[PDB]
């Protein structure tokens, strides 16, 4: 017996690695992290602890799992979309702060510059290249912020001329002298060759305010749009942009949006109707299947079955791309078959039917053997006795089929049908290498095609469209299109 | 339609589960199996059936081999034993599943399935599924799924083991109607004796998997052919005790009993075998064997009362009509009569008997 | 944070990044500071997810129409060469790596589609578009073909359609205005009406992809063909007797393909902003530098002036850079997503036949308009 | 067991398979064509004019002499990636049993307040579409790094950890199929005194062997085909999955298909032996005997 | 351990399969339930172990109220009518399963398996799957896997059904045999007549959700509390005839035959709430009819259907203004045909007599062997 005591001391044990790295969490700053964690392992605890919360030991450790990684990230694509999260504002505003007061102008002078030793203290040259005059300092030692006056010279230097080796080692304490001509110039280092008059663009004003040192002009942060914008506002805006909450404006303008709204009802039919014909092929050719390679008599079956999985085995992307091949309207293996036998030359991307043919004839191929693999497990659970009974009711194969098999199996395949229409309804991928989207709907004015999708369309709207990618407005639609396939699950 | 079997074997590898076994089952007739648990009953009734494959010999169905056709195609149904219910399907749903696959008629569905659950008393059930049923109401829906298909051979396998005393006696009289009203070959496996006894028009005893015997319900009762059939027929078990003379027409042996009493048969190391119903009261017969009592039993309509006799190794079971208060340990004595009396020889077979019964 | 006193560089995995590291294995002998040289996928799209956290590479290689956008983010440092450093190379690319005015990274190799042609079937390649459906008649006798090409992607048809005075956006001087688009004016309409005509003519098929057009000229079916010097190795491997020459013309005027140059950015992030000069300046962009890149993974035409002059002793190499220099470099504004998607479509829908070429650049252009204003 | 019949069924049968696997074969015979072809060619005939077995070569280590004569090593460990994707993918798989078998068992057979709630949401928010997960992604494995780095970036350890939220519909899977079997073995096995979890183990498991193999086979590939999550977390070029390593063929204007497709191909590889190794697993008549009824 | 039922109610929804059941089993006692098929006989079984809810009322088992302890913890077990054996498992495995769970030693499970196997006789059947059973060889396992496992209270829920009558008599006596080793509780639940008969020490009776009646067992055949019961213990059923009260005595109430001599008899039988005229039922069992040579009260009538058992001949006969069929049991083969002339005597000392509400007046001969 494993004892009594070692529960009450691996649940001490595990208790106290809990709060070790959970008020090590408080430390530096890490607090969305602490809290979250700390009301994850304190339910695991207590579940563990009191006998009354049993079955959920069972629950507990699949929906940490999930709340970390499917949850988690659901919640932060739909706070993102209370937000103008984009390429044009993807910066915090403390970051954005800080790019700009790295930014730089040259005020002055530049000077190529030299390392000269004198004994074991240093020498600094600069070199005045658009008068030919040449400065030098007094022996001086590297360390922290100094001021060196520079002196007019036709002589060399003592030294011989430090490697650069030699200058980057000591580039930190070389960036802080600041080097003074003899009229009154101040020059630091602005490469590891070069010392000059390079200068801080913008000054930090404490209050909040940005001012130009080069300009004299004024700027603020203006929180409503994500910008540095002049000062009561002017006409300038300065990027980076930053990211800032903005309510409901991503939600509004799909609905605001005229002209996103055009074939919206039309695409939404093509998509719920390619959603409904992938799931039932695929279902009933993978259940047919799965039925026929689990059948005694026949002799193949071992092989068919592996065989027919092949298409889920390699990965479907150089596999939709050699369709897209196969099915080229003058070349490609397919008309060129169908131009023989058959006489006719399908048009499956310049025709909207045939193209929609051509996309649900690939969707099969690639999802028949999920389906299948799904029913040659659940066809397990069916009893053998149950097609003696229907024999003994004089019950052919067909008839099985359709009292029995079907009906015994389309229990356990709702949740996974359900499911397989809301995959397929944001098959955005399939689209795009396969069709684009084509053809082309005349008259879109936000571009949209006949066998786009909504991801397909939408996507087009906040990644191309010419704003960059609006992370925002993307997270948006994908809320939107999911409280509309959540209320298609009714 | 008629059946018969012919030289038909059955193995599993090499355990041979029937062996040789030859029926005629004339159309129209009920023949019931009986056996011990594990004799082979289900077998035999699932190669007719065609659930199973017969190894070697000749299975006939209405004059034409079947060996080889499939289940669906041999015109028969049958009651299982484990009553084999679809789940997904209800009471009524169960029960129109035969019809509704070879022509469905509404009308004639509904009413052929109201009939039957009638009379299987099932009509409050009809929109329950197996799984909210009870033992016996999910064996009579086995048996009405059955009933309402009609098929030309009725295969039923223990169709009535899980029903109380009362209900039993009225199943038994319903599918008796239904023998002489259809007029179609009926094969029925039983553990009842008296299931056997009132339905057969022949009983097939079955011992290890081959034909002990066939013959009519009495006649197997008053000549079995062998020890086995004579144990295995009517229960309580025919007693038996190991028994010098020998007659032109009768047989003449001793009781092992420290005595040694000589007494003749009208028959043919025996075995002699005698009925706890055919043991006499002391005071009437010549005979009389006395011991000790060892277990009463008080069935209510009689007494069963075991007796441990002197050298007899065996318990001695008599049957006496009526309340009788003995008890354990008390002295009993018994007749024991010479034209009720079996004989089997060394090896298990019958002397056959001559004294006529009526 | 990116770790200070040393160089992370991301590369992507088709350039010599074994060769750029023997260059930073030199650096580091020279200043004691380690390159590491990094080839991830989809680099392009993780370096805007990592630097905007202050982290990632302190040097990113990639095309230059991306850097407009890191830049408008806030992820590049301005770089500061000066103009002896800039003497050094080829002047059109220098405006290629500029936003707002301001240089945001060193231009490092030029990239532009060529014509390619059999010398077995077609010693003296034409000049002119107009010359081809004509040379495809004595070419469809042989049982061959003049030229088949990708008419799929408007990156590979935008050259002839851009020939005579068809455009993205107007590139004014230094900016590009975002109102000013010329995909439905005269010339854009008289190149698409070319390549259309010679679809009607069967000279060409509407539905010739890049896979289809280069198997045919690999098997010496076709007698040319336009692509990119990613080409060639396949070209090479096929043994196909070929050169690599200008770009027609078209009524008198140049083939303008689209030309990109390899760049290199400093993360505006790094602590390493002058080790990073050093390494770009003075090891990278020498003559001794690019050609140890080269020698891995040939980077084509380079920006660097000296080097470039070397390189184009190999007649395709100089005539990529000739039509690299008769193009138009492309623009590193976010409109140019717009651009794409609708110049595709019209291309297609007149190709195929569904519209005629006048409505379908007029609808291109209302297309990138309206996206480019709202 | 049973009589069978027409053979003529058979016939039909295996001749219409035949006709089909033909017919879902021909795309991925040209996959290993583009394999077999010399150059990089997207197209071409069935079988290749001119062959080339340098495509598989580099992806199974050699170095190969080329035309002027200097040796080209393998630019990548093809074989390695293939490895270390068996390794994520198998020990990824095994957790997605564990934790979705375990799961449905309460969903199955024990009873607690909002159970069909979570059910419903369990099902709802995987059905979520994951457009800017990756972003919520590595800012928790970044996070997490510097805790516990044995799951941090540029980790399998991550990657694995990552895969083991994906099983709400495995879970409903394994519940679905524990619902087919019956009450009362694991009532009997409670009189026998066995504790839940000893009913779950020793009778309820070995009696849902099928669907366990199916859940295995369907995380597998799952796994073995997966990019982007992967791609994310992993750096180094030596610790790549293979889905991720072969990425490095594609370019913005060209592809090296035919490296790209013996690594198509090379994948397929592991989930053909898990495929045929499971089925041992796949047998029918599990509970025959059991409840009479 | 004992087992009480106070109160114990059970519904499925508005269906109502058990009302307001109240039970006493002390320990050691054996007590057979029967009653009709679907009664509720597997539902109190199910109730008991803990694998069905009780709606209202309390069970107590060794004295401890048990409706919300789980299964494991009421030291029941269980022979399920469906045998539900674990069919991943031999024989062997099955009957061993229980103890395996507890640390029990190899041998000590060897021993006590292969013991048990050897009475049920399923000693060459050890290595086989429940698939590779009979359905009796199955039902033999799953008394055995009980029997091992030796529980507080067994329940055995119609265990021998499917076994030949020689095989159902000798597991009878090792179930019999068993219960007086160990003295323990047993609940067994039989539709056979004579296993009640022969191992009952009680018999509960169950209709439709009540307990008709609770009783020895041959209290329970002599004197029957009501119709009902009456028609159910023994089989062949109770003959019932319709009757008339004429006249009452304290210990004697005096009926009249409804055949067309309106014949008179006095019956030993309680007269408590009877009045001249009422209809009553009068209950005479099959054996208990007397051939007519010798009788006083003769019924006469035209023979219907005739059965020959072997051991004894069972005569359904049509007497004239009766609806319902006489059934008489005579010893050894008697020959007679369907439609021919028979006559039974009717003995006043064995007729039960059944109020118009079905309720039974209290027979006031005292039969033999009930105390
Ligand atoms: C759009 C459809 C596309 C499908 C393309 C599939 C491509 C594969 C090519 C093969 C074509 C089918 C050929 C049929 C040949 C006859 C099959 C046969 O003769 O074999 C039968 C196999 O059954 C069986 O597949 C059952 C036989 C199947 C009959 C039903 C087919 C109807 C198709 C529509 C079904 C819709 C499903 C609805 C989904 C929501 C024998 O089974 P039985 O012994 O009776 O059953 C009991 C035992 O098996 C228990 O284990
Ligand atoms: N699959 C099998 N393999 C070996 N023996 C079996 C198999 N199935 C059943 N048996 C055995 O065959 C014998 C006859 O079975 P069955 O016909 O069911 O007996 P019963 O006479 O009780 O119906 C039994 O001893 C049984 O255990
Ligand atoms: N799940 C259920 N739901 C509703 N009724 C049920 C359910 N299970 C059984 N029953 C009913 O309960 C009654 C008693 O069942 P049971 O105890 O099995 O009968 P029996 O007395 O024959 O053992 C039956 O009439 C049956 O129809
Ligand atoms: O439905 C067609 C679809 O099938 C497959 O998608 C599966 C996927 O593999 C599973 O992991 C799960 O998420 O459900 C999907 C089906 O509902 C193919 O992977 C996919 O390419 C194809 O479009
Ligand atoms: F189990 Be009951 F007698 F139908
Ligand atoms: F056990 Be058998 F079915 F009599
Ligand atoms: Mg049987
Ligand atoms: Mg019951």
């Amino acid at each position: 017996w494993q004892s009594d005591a070692l529960k009450w001391s691996v649940l001490g044990l595990l208790g106290l690695l809990v709060g070790y790295l959970v008020v090590l969490m408080y430390a530096q700053g890490e607090y969305l992290f602490a809290i979250t964690t700390l009301i994850l392992s304190s339910a695991g605890l207590y579940i563990f602890a009191n006998r009354k919360a049993y079955a959920w030991r069972y629950v507990y450790p699949g929906m940490a799992g999930m709340g970390l990684f499917v949850l988690f990230p659901l919640v932060c694509t739909i706070a993102i979309a209370f937000t103008n999260y984009s390429s044009t504002n993807q910066l915090t505003f403390e970051r954005a702060q800080e790019v700009l007061l790295d930014r730089s102008w040259q005020a002055g002078k530049t000077y190529n510059f030299g390392l000269y030793p004198a004994g074991d203290e240093w020498q600094l040259a600069l070199s005045d290249g658009e008068t030919g005059k040449n400065y030098l300092s007094d022996a001086f030692k590297f360390g922290g912020e100094q001021k060196l006056q520079l002196k007019e010279t036709t002589a060399q230097p003592e030294g011989e001329r430090a490697n650069l080796r030699v200058i980057t080692q000591n580039r930190q304490a070389l960036s802080d002298i600041t080097a003074i001509l003899p009229d009154g110039n101040k020059v630091m280092m602005s490469s590891l060759r070069q010392f000059s008059g390079t200068q801080p663009l913008y000054t930090l004003d404490g209050d909040g305010t940005l001012t130009n040192n080069q300009s004299g002009v004024k700027y603020r942060p203006n929180n409503q749009i994500g910008f540095y914008q002049s000062i009561n506002w002017g006409d300038e805006k300065l990027s980076p942009g930053y990211t800032v909450t903005t309510g409901w404006k991503n939600f509004t303008r799909v609905f605001t949006d005229e002209g996103i709204q055009k074939p919206f009802l039309a695409i939404f039919v093509w998509t719920v109707v390619f959603s409904l014909i992938t799931v039932f092929l695929t279902v009933a050719v993978g259940m047919v299947l799965a039925c026929l390679v689990q059948w005694e008599a026949l002799r193949g079956k071992a092989v068919y079955r592996v065989l027919l999985i092949l298409p889920y085995a390699v990965p479907s992307f150089i596999s939709i791309l050699i369709f897209k091949g196969l099915f080229n309207q003058s070349f490609g293996e397919i008309n060129m078959m169908l131009s023989a036998l058959f006489g006719v030359k399908p048009a499956w991307f310049s025709d909207p039917t045939t193209a929609r043919t051509m996309l649900i004839i690939v969707n099969t191929w690639l999802g028949y053997p999920y389906m299948m693999i799904l029913c040659m497990g659940l066809l397990k659970a069916i009893p053998d006795d149950l097609y003696e009974a229907s024999a003994m009711d004089g019950a052919g194969p067909f008839q099985n089929f359709f009292k029995i098999t079907l009906p015994l199996l389309i229990k356990p395949l709702t949740p996974l049908m359900i499911a397989s229409f809301a995959f397929n309804f944001n098959n955005f991928v399939l689209i795009q290498l396969l069709t684009n989207g084509g053809p082309d709907r005349l008259g879109t004015t936000t571009p949209a095609g006949y066998t786009d999708l909504l991801v397909n369309y939408t996507y087009r709207i906040a990644f191309e469209g010419g704003g960059g990618q609006d992370f925002g407005l993307a997270a948006a639609i994908a809320t939107l299109i999911f409280l509309l396939v959540g209320a298609l699950a009714i | 339609a008629s059946v018969q079997l012919q030289n038909v074997t059955k193995a599993w590898g090499e355990v041979v589960v029937s062996k040789d076994i030859n029926l005629d089952i004339h159309e129209g007739e009920f023949v019931v199996f009986v056996g011990p648990s594990g004799c082979g009953k289900s077998t035999l009734l699932r190669m007719i059936a065609g659930l199973e494959t017969i190894t070697s010999g000749d299975l006939f169905i209405g004059e034409k081999r079947m060996n080889d056709t499939p289940p669906a195609e041999r015109g028969v149904g049958m009651v299982f034993q484990s009553y084999a219910l679809y789940p997904h399907l209800s009471v009524a749903e169960n029960m129109s599943f035969g019809l509704k696959l070879a022509g469905a008629k509404k009308e004639v569905i509904n009413q052929r399935v109201n009939q039957v659950a009638e009379v299987l008393q099932l009509a409050h059930l009809l929109d329950r599924k197996p799984k909210a049923l009870s033992g016996g109401q999910r064996q009579r829906v086995a048996i009405g799924r059955t009933l309402v298909a009609e098929p030309s051979v009725f295969l039923l396998d223990e169709p009535l083991s899980n029903l109380d005393a009362a209900l039993r006696v009225q199943m038994r009289i319903e599918i008796s109607r239904l023998h002489k009203r259809l007029g179609r070959t009926m094969i029925y496996v039983t553990h009842d004796q008296v299931e056997a006894m009132t339905l057969a028009d022949k009983i097939v005893v079955l011992d290890a998997g081959r034909v002990a015997q066939v013959g009519k319900p009495l006649e197997l009762y008053h000549y079995p052919a062998d020890r086995f059939v004579a144990g295995f027929i009517g229960s309580p078990k025919m007693n038996f005790l190991p028994v010098t003379a020998t007659a032109i027409d009768q047989v003449q042996v001793e009781l092992p009993m420290p005595n040694r009493q000589q007494v003749w048969l009208p028959v043919e190391n025996m075995s002699l075998g005698i009925r706890p119903e055919h043991l006499l009261p002391s005071d009437i017969a010549d005979v009389i064997l006395e011991g000790e009592v060892q277990v009463v039993e008080q069935l209510g309509n009689e007494t069963q009362i075991h007796i441990q006799i002197p050298s007899i190794r065996q318990n001695l079971v008599y049957r006496q009509n009526d309340v009788v208060l003995v008890e354990e340990g008390a002295t009993f004595a018994i007749g024991l009569p010479p034209e009720r009396c079996h004989l089997f020889r060394e090896d298990g077979t019958a002397c056959r008997r001559l004294h006529k019964e009526p | 944070k990116i770790e200070e006193g040393k160089l992370v560089i991301w590369i992507n995995g088709d350039k010599g990044y074994n060769g750029l590291a023997e260059v930073g294995k030199k650096f580091e002998k020279d200043t004691g500071i380690k390159v590491t040289v990094e080839h991830p996928d989809k680099l392009e799209e993780k370096f805007p997810q990592v630097a905007a956290t202050g982290d990632g590479p302190d040097i990113i290689f990639w095309a230059h129409d991306r850097f407009g956008g890191y830049a408008q983010s806030g992820l590049l440092a301005e770089i500061t060469p000066d103009k002896a450093f800039q003497d050094k190379l080829y002047p059109f690319t220098w405006d290629a790596v500029r936003y707002n005015g301001k240089l945001i990274a060193y231009p490092i190799a030029v990239e532009a589609l060529s014509l390619i042609y059999n010398k077995d079937l077609l010693p003296n390649p034409p000049k002119t578009w107009e010359e081809i459906p004509a040379l495809d008649k004595e070419l469809k006798a042989k049982g061959k073909s003049a030229l088949m090409f990708n008419l799929q992607e408007p990156y590979f048809t935008w050259p002839l359609i851009a020939a005579d005075g068809g455009y993205a956006f107007k590139y004014e001087n230094g900016k590009y205005d975002i109102k000013d688009v010329g995909v439905d004016n005269a010339g854009a309409k008289a190149g698409l009406t070319f390549l259309v005509d010679l679809i009607k003519n069967k000279h060409m098929n509407a539905d010739t992809d890049y896979s289809i057009a280069e198997a045919a000229f690999n098997k010496g079916e076709t007698a040319m063909t336009i692509n990119g010097p990613w080409a060639w190795s396949n070209i090479d491997t096929s043994k196909v007797n070929y050169g690599v020459t200008v770009l027609p013309t078209f009524k008198g005027q140049p083939s303008k393909p689209f030309v990109g140059v390899l760049s290199a950015g400093i993360n505006a992030a790094s602590p390493n902003k002058e080790l990073a000069k050093e390494f770009l300046e003075n090891y990278l962009l020498t003559d001794e530098g690019l050609e140890a890149v080269n020698k891995d993974k040939p980077l084509g035409a380079v920006a660097l002036k000296s080097y470039e002059e070397e390189l184009a002793k190999d007649p395709r190499i100089a005539a990529t850079m000739e039509n690299a220099q008769k193009g138009e470099i492309m623009p590193n504004i976010p409109q140019m997503s717009a651009f794409w998607y609708a110049v595709r479509t019209a291309v297609i829908n007149a190709a195929s036949g569904r519209q005629t070429v006048d409505e379908a650049l007029k609808d291109a252009q209302t297309r990138i308009t309206k996206a480019s204003a709202s | 067991a049973m009589v069978q019949p027409q053979k003529a069924r058979l016939f039909i049968t295996h001749l219409l398979l035949l006709l089909f696997i033909a017919a879902i074969m021909f795309p991925l015979l040209m996959v290993v064509a583009i394999s077999l072809r010399q150059g990089n060619f997207a197209t071409g005939s069935l079988i290749p004019e001119q062959i080339s077995w340098d495509h598989w070569k580099l992806a199974l280590g050699f170095s190969v002499e080329q035309a002027d004569g200097r040796i080209t090593p393998p630019p990548f460990p093809v074989l390695l990636w293939l490895w270390n994707s068996v390794k994520v993918a198998g020990i990824s798989a095994i957790g997605i049993v564990a934790l979705s078998t375990t799961c449905a068992y309460a969903f199955a057979r024990m009873r607690f307040p909002g159970k069909a709630t979570l059910l419903k949401g369990m099902l709802i928010f995987q059905m979520f579409p994951a457009v800017l997960s990756l972003v919520a992604l590595y800012a928790l494995f970044d996070r997490l790094g510097e805790y516990i780095p044995f799951i941090g970036l540029n980790t399998h350890g991550g990657v694995i950890f990552a895969y083991l939220g994906g099983i709400a519909l495995h879970v409903w899977t394994i519940k679905g199929y524990f619902e087919t079997i019956d009450s009362s073995l694991e009532e009997a096995a409670a009189l026998d005194g066995a504790t839940p979890w000893q009913a779950f183990r020793l009778v309820l498991l070995p009696l849902s062997v099928p669907i366990l193999a199916v859940v295995f086979i369907l995380s597998f590939i799952a796994a073995i085909t997966e990019v982007p999550v992967a791609s994310l977390l992993l750096r180094d070029v030596n610790s790549y999955t293979l889905a991720v390593g072969m990425q490095q063929y594609l370019n913005p204007q060209n592809y090296l298909w035919g490296d790209f497709a013996a690594a198509a191909v090379m994948s397929a590889l592991p989930i053909t032996i898990v495929f045929l190794l499971a089925q041992r697993w796949l047998v029918n008549g599990l509970t025959a005997g059991g409840v009479k009824g």
